[PDB]
């Protein structure tokens, strides 16, 4: 019930599907990849949990450390304040309880440190866990500061916005055939070194065996120069005529009705203010491919400058045009 | 007055007559594992591999079956069940004594959220291809057995009945750890560190 | 540094040479795994050999 396979849906993505491959795996060098770049959601949560966890382990390393050398019995049960002197031999001075650990962890590494639980010289697990504790904090706070401002440099580039037109048309120009379809651009910054191609896709036979089935020859764009180039402000229509050595020449007013072709057409280029390349890709089936009808004028010179409707972007109108062949239209003046 | 994980009492935390044998320090200790296995298993499972390789079309539940998994599901459901077991003794017998004494439940119920964790993070890590990862899993049996281990002797030096509910009640849980042990090991072999083949076999839908 | 993994551009083990179209041809296989595309992508091939000339240079390569 499915239609006939379609080679680059509308909004480009490429639909075909790679089975059988030689799956490597993962390497865990993937997830700091992934890592790198999330939506702006994530990396305000990831940033906290980070932070709210090494804090809270952290904390419960402290309090079992300190309650493994007896501390917290010396500041419990002992004497509140008259009644105890206390023997210095304390781990880490005045941290009597697991929420003092936790504002002793906030302190040994947000690096605040109020000072009221100093660090004494007596425990060497207490300074060597300060020193552990010391060096993770500043290793997460490089890589999350990393990672803010990667994820602060990508602010730039948003989406590829190069918008075609619906369906194309095929109509006469100087008295020979073409086929056209509408290029055209959104916001504010030009495109530098704009290049555009046209591929044909079918499934052509050899007459020595090969039969390729997916198989995409390129054919030129009209041009005076023969340059692929094109410099856009308002909307173009690249055109691409038809002879002996194009493909489409053997096309029909009819046969297209029930024909297997796919134009599809590539532009690339950079964009000024993000110095990135970056490309655009559109298919047109048989099915959207017109006959006879023409693109429509869209500028029009106001009073005082030139306006570009976008009110009539893919709008197009009958006109003459010959039901015949290309090959029929080119075999004889008579023809 | 608030929670006292070891219990209110003075001389509850009065190291000085051993350093480990102490009835809520072995807790403590017990609990550890747990505060570990979250928090170096939360964000992993959290940030996904998102990286793109071969295609996005991956075989849905490609590898449904995992070297040993046959055990795995019925082992972990056996230890939430006994862990559910064990915040139930500690919880009745909570309303008895003075103070919270958090030391009798706090352990139970972040093993139990760390169990479920364990069961999620396999289950997640399995699925997909990503075995490698698998390797720290390993580790927090091993502490946690040696914790659990760690409790179980010194109680036959302070000998509590085998009659009595807790210590019975206790005694299964190395055993289920060490099965679970034992089960992450036998799939030790395809993926590891070293010296293993490390064949690739993709598995039809 | 970290958005590079490697190479993941892939030949084929062997050549081919067959007749297409009328005419003796040369192959190679191309093909790629990265799920993103490639742009303005080109190819050269090149003949390496010893060479002669009338004059009598040679060039090794
Ligand atoms: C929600 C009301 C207060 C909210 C403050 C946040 C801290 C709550 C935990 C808490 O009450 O600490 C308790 C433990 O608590 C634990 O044992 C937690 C287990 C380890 C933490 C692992 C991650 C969770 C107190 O533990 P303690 O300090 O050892 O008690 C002796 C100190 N004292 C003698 C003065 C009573
Ligand atoms: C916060 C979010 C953190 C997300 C995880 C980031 C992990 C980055 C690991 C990068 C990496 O590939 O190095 C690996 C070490 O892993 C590690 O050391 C992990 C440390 C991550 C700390 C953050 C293996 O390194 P290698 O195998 O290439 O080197 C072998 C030469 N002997
Ligand atoms: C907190 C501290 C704020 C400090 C300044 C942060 C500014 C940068 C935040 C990025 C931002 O615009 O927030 C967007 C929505 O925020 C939100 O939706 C906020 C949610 C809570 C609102 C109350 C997330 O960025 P995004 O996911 O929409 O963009 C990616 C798709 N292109
Ligand atoms: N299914 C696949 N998935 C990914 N890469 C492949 C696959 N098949 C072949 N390759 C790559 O193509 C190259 C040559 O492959 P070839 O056509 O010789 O198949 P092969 O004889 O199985 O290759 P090899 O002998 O290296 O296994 C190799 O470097 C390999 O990495
Ligand atoms: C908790 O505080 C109570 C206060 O009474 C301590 O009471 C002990 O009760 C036994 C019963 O014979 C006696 O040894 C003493 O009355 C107390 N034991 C001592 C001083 O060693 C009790 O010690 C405290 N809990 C624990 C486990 O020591
Ligand atoms: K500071």
């Amino acid at each position: 019930r499915l239609p006939k396979a379609r080679f680059i849906a509308k909004s480009g993505a490429c639909n075909l599907a790679h089975k059988n491959i030689r799956e490597q795996g993962r390497f865990l060098q993937d997830i700091f990849t992934t890592l790198v770049d999330l939506k702006w959601r994530h990396t305000l949560v990831i940033f906290t949990m980070s932070f709210l966890c090494s804090w809270l382990l952290f904390a419960i390393m402290w309090w079992l450390v300190a309650f493994a050398h007896g501390d917290i019995y010396a500041y419990m049960e002992k004497g509140i304040t008259e009644k105890s002197g206390l023997e210095s031999a304390v781990c880490v001075t005045n941290v009597r309880s697991f929420t003092s650990a936790f504002l002793f962890s906030i302190e040994v590494q947000v690096t605040i440190g109020f000072g009221g639980r100093m660090m004494t010289e007596e425990c060497p697990l207490a300074i060597t866990v300060l020193i552990l504790q010391n060096i993770v904090g500043l290793i997460i706070n490089a890589v999350m500061l990393g990672c803010i401002f990667m994820k602060t440099a990508q602010a730039h580039r948003r989406a590829e916005t190069l918008i075609f037109s619906r369906h194309a048309v095929i109509a006469v120009r100087n008295g020979k055939l073409c086929f056209m379809f509408r290029v055209g651009d959104l916001r504010k910054s030009m495109i530098i070194s704009a290049s555009v191609r046209i591929q044909v896709v079918k499934k052509t036979t050899t007459p020595e065996g090969e039969v390729v089935p997916i198989h995409q020859q390129d054919i030129p764009v009209d041009n005076p120069i023969e340059s692929n180039n094109i410099f856009l402000v308002a909307p173009l229509i690249i055109c691409h005529v038809i002879d002996k050595r194009s493909p489409l020449y053997d096309i029909s007013a009819t046969d297209l009705v029930n024909q297997d072709l796919e134009v599809i057409v590539i532009l690339e280029g950079v964009v000024e203010t993000t110095g990135i390349t970056t490309q655009a890709r559109t298919s047109y089936i048989a099915e959207e491919i017109q006959w006879g009808h023409r693109f429509v004028s869209i500028v029009t010179e106001e009073e005082g400058v030139y306006s570009v409707d976008y009110s009539k972007f893919g709008n197009t109108v009958r006109v003459a045009a010959p039901r015949c062949s290309a090959r029929e239209l080119d075999e004889k003046p008579s023809i | 007055m608030s929670l006292s994980f070891c219990g209110n009492n003075i001389s509850s935390y009065n190291i000085y007559h051993g350093v480990l044998q102490n009835p809520c320090f072995v807790d403590a200790l017990n609990l550890v594992p747990h505060v570990f296995l979250l928090f170096i298993t939360f964000p992993i499972l959290f940030i996904g591999w998102g990286s793109q390789s071969s295609k996005v079309q991956i075989h849905h539940n490609t590898w449904l079956h995992f070297p040993g998994h046959n055990l795995r599901w019925i082992l972990t459901f056996a230890l939430l069940f006994v862990h559910v077991c064990e915040i139930a003794e500690g919880i009745v017998s909570d309303s008895q004594r003075a103070s919270r004494h958090l030391h009798l439940f706090m352990p139970a119920v972040m093993g139990f959220v760390a169990t479920t964790t364990s069961i999620v993070y396999y289950h997640n890590i399995e699925t997909s291809n990503f075995p490698k990862l698998l390797l720290a899993l390993f580790l927090y049996w091993v502490m946690a057995f040696i914790t659990k281990t760690i409790k179980l002797v010194k109680y036959w030096q302070l000998g509590w009945g085998m009659s009595d509910l807790r210590f019975c009640i206790t005694g299964v849980m190395v055993i289920l750890n060490g099965l679970l042990m034992a089960v992450e090991i036998n799939v030790i072999r395809v993926r590891r560190y070293v010296f293993f083949m490390n064949p690739q076999k993709v598995k039809p839908p």
